């Protein structure tokens, strides 16, 4: 149960990277 | 004025040697001044080492770096590396020192009175950084000079007394080299060797035949390319790929010295042919190999069968095997089974170390050579306390291998920083945003958004 | 020859020490670039003579 | 193992040639600026 | 035009979400190779004999580790500095037993990490920027070069490099102290002043700027909405911050110039970490820290211990215990 | 024109006077034979 | 108009070195803590408390000089000069470690004075007191390490000693006895220090490489005057650079400079909590599942067990002299040692 | 208010500190704290 | 002995600033 | 050892290697004379 718990958290942090980059809030100028 | 303040030159005082990028005269006086400063230390440090020198002690117990450079060339040393005459060391120190004044005489002249410009004083010495032909000829000029200096080393080896050769039979001694190796399959066979364990790239050279023969290929290559770059001008593909500016050329040389800096570090640490162990001391792998043989001799004298001695790990206590099957020493020194030394090779056979010759053919000179190298392993503190980090104060010793490796790694890294600084800069100066982004023409504002 | 050496070598150092301070001061000085020039031909031309004698006369005291 | 060795030698050679001929393809002219 | 010209325009395109570049052509495959192998090794790699004495060390999660203790174990001491790719082992099972993956990871990593540094110059050149951000990144990069290659070179084996794990790094620091006394070496001391002052100057500069924001929001909403992206105005009063910090110390101990200040913030930690990288690179050739063992001694000859002699006691405890079966002889010279 | 004895005068001499005194004491210690 | 407001005016006079009401507590306490350390490391010994030499007069250098903590028999005594221990003798006061409590306590109120100095000056010039709030981390670090930790153990003896080499011994003591590297509160503290050093270098370098050309000099330092209203470096160019190189990038200057406050300040606070736990020996020393497995499987080995063997060596070899009051005597046959070494 | 140049005192005070610290580094090899 | 080393390093060390001082008084090209 | 004819110059050769360092120090005395222009 431990090994599944560590890799599951690791996978969420990697999935969090994909959204924080390609689905960020666009910075716009004015 | 004369570009000696920030208002006129644009550079501050902490970057003011850059006020000479287009002052060929004052810049000529700066290099020859710095050239005389090296020649000065070359002679002033050698006479200091000779003054503090003692023949009875080994050179590595006295903190010398250049006397071994003179001794390796065969000047002043006899059989076994023993010093027989200190007069050659004295001449090298004085001639390098007396010569320090003449360049210092001209380096000060070309910098204080000499024409701050030479383009109107002489068409031959005046140059333009953008002049691709004038630059390749100065490169070709100095190539021939360095090519001649390469043939000076072999001139010493083949015609003027020879070189000290640690691999000489029956003990180290100076020997005239009569058959320099010129085979390109061997000389250029070094450049393609892996730089990993067991291979060593060009650090693996282990005979003065290959050292001498390699230096004469370099001698002519620098003469051929020297004449080549005098009679040629860079092709089309060479002009659209490089930056042609005064600082860009400096950055190309910084990255070249950095590479040569790291190469020399691994040389003195691993190589024991051109850096003899009788002068600089045993290497890292050498001294660790010497400890394994020191205790083989001791325990075998008392009745131990070293061949069948099983250590606690299951591997041999004194002898084991390399991953390819060669019989090597046991312990932590298994990593150093690639070491080759004249005090150990007599016991090496077709399949590694020979157990029979170990029982019968070990000589008392090998027992002292192994003990001496064991007690002079390149380990020491910054305040020069010999031994491991937990040793107590007594033996004043760190190996010249340590001073030479650590110092020339610090420089090689800092020059790699110098390349990165000056090379990325010459790019930004050749473009021309090296001082900031233009406000009314900021490039990023004209580009599409990323999202 | 015997002592005509520690006098010539000590005179070599004394001349070397006065120029090293004397040459560069003469160097950036527009006091007398012709008056202050021939003492540089003399000293340097004499400096070469003093190193040439101390060198070849060396061999009689070595 | 020898088959894998040839593949890596080809892959590595393919990417290092894209690197050398990439900079040689007029890199200093690729700047938002003066192009020469 | 031709396809090669169109390809070169795409590699150097400033409109890509993630810039590729010619350095990126090398960086992307080398990094992707290193992480994919690292992730798989950290989870399911079998035990590895690092010290070459037929004593494997478990390092993966499936073999009884957690995030704190798991590690990718360095290659065997029987290999030393020898190049050990997959095709030099008679199979994968032999490759995993001798610490094969460790070499493949650190090699593809240091390669991609160096191209990452050049990639910083490359995009700076295409955007009209000054180029010296890569120089600041050279300090952490040279640090990675020291503990992963420069030190295994000087000692002669990759088994002595820093493991790829949390507890593995702790094992690297303790042994390095017993054999080199890194705490008494000045370069590590300069490295501590770089990281302590780096965090000090980070908290300071961050506080003083957040102490003098122009009031442009209410109390109900966040203060960050007083700044808008791309505005020409500076959202904090610089001379107001100079008037505060200049009175805490004295007037001339404060930076009135913004460019001189951010240079100091970049200079201090970078050259400081440069030294602690050079400290590891020099102690690789066994030029260790200051040795003051038994350096004070009384009028008779009794050793009057100092705080340095106590440090020598803790060092002796680590040295006699590390790699408890790897040694057969009284001296540990590598 | 300018004053001489200020609070800046006291702050300087509180650290300058003992420092030179300590630099002399530590100097004499370099010749202490055991 | 009274004497209070007259004294208030004099303290807040804009002079070269600002005094203020906070100075009455800051200046005398900061001058005695430092001067006490300089007096100790130059002249004072620690022979009767630790069995060590620790002054320049005895032959120590800048690295080994220290003001050692008092002996273990003194307990948590304040060791006042007029107290029941020294009984007014200044010589015997130095010989038992009175200077250590003289430096720790005067230095503690000195830190309080300096933080009050940050609140007082911030009010006079009309700024936000975020600099004072950031100084709370170095104070929580000093209190937990030099005061809360020794109060949890046996005496002031096991507190840090004011010396360069005495601090290195403090860390090795925490490795061998506490396994302080394994504690997750030191790990977060490490991340707050190395992270703040990362931000400090990457922010200053990004500013230096995204500036506008506001001048005609090759050294771009003179192109700035403090009284502008425009930004000296491009924020939108630095955002695009880091968006394409790293993936994300800052887009708000006010958030960026607050983030540089939060990361290093929070890191030190977390490491202070971990030391407060160690005062009671509440350590993160072991993983029970590992030890249950390794005790019954003589082939299971991880870097965790290798480090514990190193901890067992540090304790058994440094204890007899680092803790001389215990009168430890270990024969040669009980000392944990590997093979050969 | 400046009858003696600042660069002169800068060198004198600079040469003055070079000697005093060198006296300290020298003392590391003689007398107490020299291990001998 | 010791004095012989210190006597001359003082002369070598004074020679430097002497050059900058001599032309400062004679208004040389500094 | 050195020679014996050059033996009187032992304290002189003991200080010569440091001379290169002084040229770098001279650049700051000489620029402090011009005021860091
Ligand atoms: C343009 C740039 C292009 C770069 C592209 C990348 C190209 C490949 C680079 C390879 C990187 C080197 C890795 C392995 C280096 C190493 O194991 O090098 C060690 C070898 C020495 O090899 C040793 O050589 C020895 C040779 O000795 C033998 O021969 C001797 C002969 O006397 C003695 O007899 C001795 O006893 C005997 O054993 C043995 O073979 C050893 O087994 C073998 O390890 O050195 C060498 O090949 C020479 C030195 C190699 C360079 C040193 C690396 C420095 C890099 C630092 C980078 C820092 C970056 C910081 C960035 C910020
Ligand atoms: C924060 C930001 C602001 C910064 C603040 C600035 C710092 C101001 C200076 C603070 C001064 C603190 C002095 C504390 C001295 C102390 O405590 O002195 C210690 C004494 C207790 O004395 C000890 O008591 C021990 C217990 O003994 C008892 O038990 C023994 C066992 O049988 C025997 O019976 C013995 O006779 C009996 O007395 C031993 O005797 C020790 O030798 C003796 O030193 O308590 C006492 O004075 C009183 C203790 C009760 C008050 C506790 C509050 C202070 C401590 C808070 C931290 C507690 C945390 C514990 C660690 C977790
Ligand atoms: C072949 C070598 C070489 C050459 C000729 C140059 C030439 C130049 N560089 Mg470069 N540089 C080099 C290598 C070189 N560099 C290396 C290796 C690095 C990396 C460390 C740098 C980093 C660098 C930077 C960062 C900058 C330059 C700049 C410059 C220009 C002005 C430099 C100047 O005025 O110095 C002034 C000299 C000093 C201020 C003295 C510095 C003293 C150092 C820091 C300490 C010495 C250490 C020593 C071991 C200890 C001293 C002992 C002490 C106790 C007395 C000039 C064109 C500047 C530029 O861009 O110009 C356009 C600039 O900003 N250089
Ligand atoms: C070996 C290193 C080196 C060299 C060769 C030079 C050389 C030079 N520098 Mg540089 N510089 C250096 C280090 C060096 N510097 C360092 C470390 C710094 C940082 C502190 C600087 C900062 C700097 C700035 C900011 C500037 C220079 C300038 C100059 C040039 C003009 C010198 C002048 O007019 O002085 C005039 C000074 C005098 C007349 C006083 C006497 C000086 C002499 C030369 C001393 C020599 C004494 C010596 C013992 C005599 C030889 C013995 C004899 C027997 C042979 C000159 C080519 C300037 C320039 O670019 O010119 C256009 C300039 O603006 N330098
Ligand atoms: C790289 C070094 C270098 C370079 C490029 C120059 C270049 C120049 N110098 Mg300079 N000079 C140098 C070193 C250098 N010098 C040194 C070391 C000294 C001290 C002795 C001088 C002293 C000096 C003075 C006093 C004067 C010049 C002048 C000149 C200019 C005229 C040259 C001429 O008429 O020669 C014509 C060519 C010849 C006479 C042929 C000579 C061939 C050489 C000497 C034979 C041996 C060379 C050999 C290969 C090098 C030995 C290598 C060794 C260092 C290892 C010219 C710009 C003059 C000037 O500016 O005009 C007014 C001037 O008055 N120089
Ligand atoms: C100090 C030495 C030196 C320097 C700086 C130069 C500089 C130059 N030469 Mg010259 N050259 C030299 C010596 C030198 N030369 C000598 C001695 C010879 C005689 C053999 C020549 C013969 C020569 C010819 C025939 C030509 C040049 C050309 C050039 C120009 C292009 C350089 C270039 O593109 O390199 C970049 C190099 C490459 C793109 C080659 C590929 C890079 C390889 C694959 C990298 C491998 C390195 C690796 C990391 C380690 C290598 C070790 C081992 C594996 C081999 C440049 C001005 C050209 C020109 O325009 O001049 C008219 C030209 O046609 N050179
Ligand atoms: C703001 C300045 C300041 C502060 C906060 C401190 C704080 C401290 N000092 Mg320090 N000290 C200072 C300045 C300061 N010092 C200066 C300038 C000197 C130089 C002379 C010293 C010299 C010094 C020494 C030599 C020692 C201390 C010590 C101490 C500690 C104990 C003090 C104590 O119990 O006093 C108690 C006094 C009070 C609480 C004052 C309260 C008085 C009120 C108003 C009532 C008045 C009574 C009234 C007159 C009736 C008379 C009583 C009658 C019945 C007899 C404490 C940490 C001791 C220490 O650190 O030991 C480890 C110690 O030995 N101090
Ligand atoms: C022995 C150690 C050698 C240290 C070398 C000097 C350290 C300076 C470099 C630090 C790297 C900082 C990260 C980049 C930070 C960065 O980009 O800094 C840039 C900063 C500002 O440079 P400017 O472009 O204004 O001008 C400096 C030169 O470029 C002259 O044009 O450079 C300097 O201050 C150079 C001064 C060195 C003089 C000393
Ligand atoms: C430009 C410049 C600079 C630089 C300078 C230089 C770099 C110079 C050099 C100089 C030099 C480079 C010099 C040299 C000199 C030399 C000499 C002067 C020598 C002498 C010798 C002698 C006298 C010897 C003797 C002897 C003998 C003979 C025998 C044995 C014994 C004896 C050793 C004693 C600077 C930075 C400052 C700044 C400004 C500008
Ligand atoms: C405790 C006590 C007290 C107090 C005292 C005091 C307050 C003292 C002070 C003292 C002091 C106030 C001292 C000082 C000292 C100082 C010093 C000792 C310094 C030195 C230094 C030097 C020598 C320098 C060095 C350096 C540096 C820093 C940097 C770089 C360079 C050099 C290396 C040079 C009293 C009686 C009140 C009461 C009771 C007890
Ligand atoms: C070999 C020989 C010779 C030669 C010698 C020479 C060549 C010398 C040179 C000399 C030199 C060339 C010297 C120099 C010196 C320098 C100095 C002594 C400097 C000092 C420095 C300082 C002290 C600085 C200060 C400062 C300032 C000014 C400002 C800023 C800050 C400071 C603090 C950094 C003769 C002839 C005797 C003869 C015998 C043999
Ligand atoms: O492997 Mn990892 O650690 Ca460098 O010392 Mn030797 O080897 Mn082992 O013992 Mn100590
Ligand atoms: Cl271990
Ligand atoms: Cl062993
Ligand atoms: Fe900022």
């Amino acid at each position: 149960m431990e090994t599944i718990t560590y890799v599951f958290i690791f996978a969420c942090i990697i999935a969090l990277f994909f959204f924080a980059i390609f689905f960020r809030e666009p910075p716009r100028i004015t | 004025a004369t570009n000696r303040d920030q208002e006129s030159s644009g550079f501050a005082w902490w970057a003011g040697n850059a006020r000479l990028i287009n002052l060929s005269g004052k810049l000529l006086g700066a290099h020859v001044a710095h050239a005389g400063l090296i020649v000065f230390w070359a002679g002033a440090m050698t006479l200091f080492e000779l003054a503090h020198f003692i023949p009875e002690k080994p050179m590595y117990e006295q903190g010398l770096i250049l006397i071994p450079h003179i001794a390796t060339l065969g000047w002043g040393v006899g059989p076994g590396g023993e010093v027989v005459d200190t007069f050659p060391f004295f001449v090298v120190g004085v001639v390098h020192l007396i010569s320090s004044a003449v360049l210092g005489f001209g380096g000060v002249y070309h910098a204080i009175r000499g024409p701050e410009t030479l383009e109107e004083y002489s068409s031959f010495f005046g140059y333009d950084w953008k002049d691709k032909n004038k630059m390749t000829t100065i490169l070709g000029f100095h190539l021939i000079v360095l090519g001649i200096g390469a043939l000076l080393l072999v001139a010493k080896a083949m015609f003027f007394g020879g070189l000290y050769d640690t691999w000489a039979p029956g003990g180290g001694d100076v020997r005239v080299i009569t058959n320099p190796t010129l085979d390109p399959r061997v000389i250029f066979g070094y450049l393609l060797k892996s730089p990993f364990g067991g291979e060593g790239w060009i650090v693996s050279v282990n005979n003065l035949e290959d050292v001498v023969g390699g230096h004469i290929w370099i001698g002519l290559i620098c003469i051929a390319g020297g004449i080549w770059h005098i009679l040629t001008t860079p092709f089309g593909w060479a002009r659209r790929a490089f930056i042609w500016s005064g600082e860009a050329y400096l950055s190309y040389s910084l990255g070249a010295l950095s590479m040569m800096g790291f190469i020399a570090t691994c040389f003195v640490w691993f190589n024991n042919t051109v850096y003899p162990s009788e002068f600089y001391g045993p290497t890292g792998p050498e001294a660790s190999q010497a400890q394994a043989m020191t205790f083989l001799i001791r325990d075998q004298k008392l009745g131990a069968n070293v061949g069948s001695a099983q250590g606690p790990t299951g591997l041999g206590k004194y002898l084991m095997r390399s991953p390819t099957g060669e019989i090597i020493f046991g312990g932590e020194t298994m990593r150093f089974w690639d070491f080759r030394g004249p005090w150990l090779e007599p016991l090496r056979g077709p399949n590694g170390l020979d157990l029979n010759k170990i029982k019968n053919d070990i000589q008392p000179w090998q027992e002292r050579r192994a003990a001496e190298y064991m007690t002079h392993a390149p380990l020491g503190s910054l305040n020069s306390v010999g031994g491991v980090a937990t040793e107590i104060n007594s033996v004043n010793f760190v190996s010249p291998r340590s001073w030479l490796a650590t110092s020339h790694f610090v420089l090689a890294f800092f020059f790699l920083v110098g390349h990165l600084w000056h090379a990325g800069r010459a790019r930004a100066a050749a473009a021309g945003f090296e001082k900031g982004i233009d406000r009314e023409s900021e490039p990023v504002l004209s580009m599409p958004s990323l999202d | 020859m015997t002592i005509l050496f520690q006098l010539a070598l000590a005179a070599l150092v004394i001349l070397s020490f006065v120029m090293v301070i004397g040459v560069p001061v003469a160097y950036a000085s527009p006091q007398d670039w012709d008056r202050s020039k021939q003492l540089i031909f003399l000293g340097s031309g004499l400096w070469i003579a003093l190193v040439l004698v101390v060198g070849v006369l060396n061999f009689f005291v070595v | 193992m020898e088959t894998l060795k040839i593949t890596v030698y080809i892959v590595v050679t393919f990417f290092v040639l894209l690197f050398v001929f990439g900079f040689l393809s007029g890199d200093p002219a690729r700047n938002p600026k003066r192009k020469d | 035009a031709n396809l090669w010209e169109r390809f070169c325009n795409w590699v150097t395109s400033t409109d890509n979400r993630l810039y590729v570049g010619w350095f990126g052509v090398i960086m992307i495959p080398t990094l992707l190779a290193a992480t994919i192998c690292f992730v798989i090794a950290f989870i399911a790699a079998p035990p590895v004999d690092i010290d070459g004495i037929r004593e494997p060390v478990s390092g993966s999660l499936l073999y009884g580790n957690n995030i704190i203790t798991g590690a990718v174990v360095p290659s065997s001491n029987a290999i030393g500095l020898h190049f050990y790719p997959i095709w030099e082992a008679a199979s994968l099972d032999e490759w995993l037993y001798n610490g094969g993956p460790y070499q493949l990871i650190i090699f593809h990593f240091l390669l991609g990490a160096s191209c990452y540094m050049g990639r910083q110059w490359e995009l700076s050149y295409r955007l009209g920027m000054r180029p010296w951000i890569c120089v600041a990144y050279s300090a952490p990069l040279a640090s990675a070069f020291a503990v992963f290659l420069i030190y295994p070179i000087g000692q002669g084996s990759f088994s002595d490099g820093m493991p790829l794990g949390i507890s593995g790094t702790f094992n690297f620091m303790i042994v390095f102290q017993a054999e080199h006394n890194i705490l008494m070496h000045p370069f590590h001391q300069l490295g501590v002043a770089g990281v302590f002052g780096g965090a000090l100057f980070c908290a300071m500069h961050g506080s003083l700027v957040t102490s003098s924001l122009i009031r442009e929001t209410t109390e109900t909403e966040s203060a960050n909405y007083g700044y808008k992206f791309g505005q020409e105005e500076e959202t904090y009063n610089i001379v107001a911050a100079h008037g505060y910090f200049g009175r805490l110390i004295f007037q001339y101990a404060s930076f009135n110039n913004s460019r001189s200040l951010h240079f100091f913030l970049a200079a201090w930690p970078v050259v400081g970490v440069w030294f602690t990288a050079l400290g590891i690179s020099t102690m690789a050739f066994n030029l260790n820290g200051f040795n003051f063992n038994h350096s004070v001694i009384d009028a008779k000859g009794n050793v009057i211990n100092t705080w340095a002699d106590i440090i020598n006691r803790a060092n002796l405890g680590m040295e006699v215990m590390h790699e408890r079966n790897a040694h057969n002889f009284p001296l540990d010279l590598a | 024109s300018y004053p001489i004895f200020t609070v800046r005068w006291v702050a300087v001499h509180t650290l300058a006077v003992p420092t030179i005194f300590f630099l002399g004491a530590i100097a004499a210690m370099q010749f202490i034979q055991r | 108009r009274g004497w209070f407001d007259i004294l208030d005016d004099w303290l807040k006079r804009d002079r070269f070195v600002f005094v203020g009401w906070s100075g009455i507590l800051l200046f005398p306490c900061a001058y005695l803590a430092l001067g006490g350390w300089l007096t100790g490391t130059t002249f004072v010994t620690s022979w009767y408390t630790h069995g060590l030499a620790s002054s320049y007069l005895e032959g120590c250098n800048f690295l080994t000089v220290a003001v050692s903590t008092p002996a273990n028999s003194m307990g948590h005594s304040l060791l006042l000069l007029w107290g029941p221990e020294a009984q007014g003798d200044f010589t015997r006061w130095c010989q038992l470690g009175g200077l250590w409590t003289f430096i720790a306590l005067h230095g503690a109120f000195g830190l309080i004075g300096f933080m009050l100095r940050q609140f007082e000056i911030a009010r006079l010039v009309g700024v936000r007191p975020y600099n004072a709030i950031a100084f709370s981390a170095p104070i929580a670090v000093f209190v937990s390490v030099f005061l809360i930790y020794p109060l949890g153990q046996s005496s002031w003896f096991f507190a840090p000693s004011f010396g360069v080499a005495a601090i290195f011994r403090f860390l090795l003591f925490f490795q061998g006895f506490h396994n302080w590297t394994l504690n997750p509160f030191h790990m977060m503290g490490v991340a707050g220090v190395l992270g703040g050093a990362l931000l400090c270098a990457i922010h200053g370098a990004t500013v230096e490489n995204t500036l506008f050309q506001d001048g005609e000099g090759a050294s771009t330092f003179r192109a700035f005057n403090p009284t502008q209203a425009e930004e000296t470096y491009s924020m939108v160019t630095a955002n695009r650079f880091w968006s394409q190189i790293f993936g994300i990038a800052f887009s708000n200057k006010r958030w960026l400079h607050f983030f540089m406050l939060f990361v290093p300040v929070t890191g030190l606070w977390m490491s202070a909590i971990g030391v407060v736990g160690l005062a009671l020996n509440l350590r993160s020393y072991d993983f029970i599942s590992q030890e249950i497995r390794a005790a019954e499987d003589p082939e299971f080995e991880t870097f965790y067990t290798k480090n514990l063997l190193l901890n067992e060596g540090i304790r058994a070899w440094m204890a007899p002299q680092d803790q001389p009051h215990e009168n430890f005597v270990f024969p040669e046959e009980v000392l944990p040692r590997g093979n050969a070494l | 208010g400046g009858r003696i140049p600042l660069w002169i005192v800068a060198t004198v005070a600079g040469m003055g500190v070079i000697v005093i610290v060198g006296l300290f580094f020298y003392g590391a090899y003689a007398g107490l704290g020299s291990s001998l | 002995e010791v004095i012989a080393q210190l006597t001359m390093i003082a002369m070598i060390g004074i020679a430097g600033p002497m050059i900058i001082f001599l032309l400062a008084v004679r208004r040389g090209n500094l | 050892k050195l020679p014996e004819a050059y033996a009187i110059f032992d304290p002189l050769v003991d200080v010569l290697p440091v001379i290169p360092v002084l040229f770098l120090a001279l650049a700051f005395v000489w620029q402090a004379a011009v005021g860091f222009r």
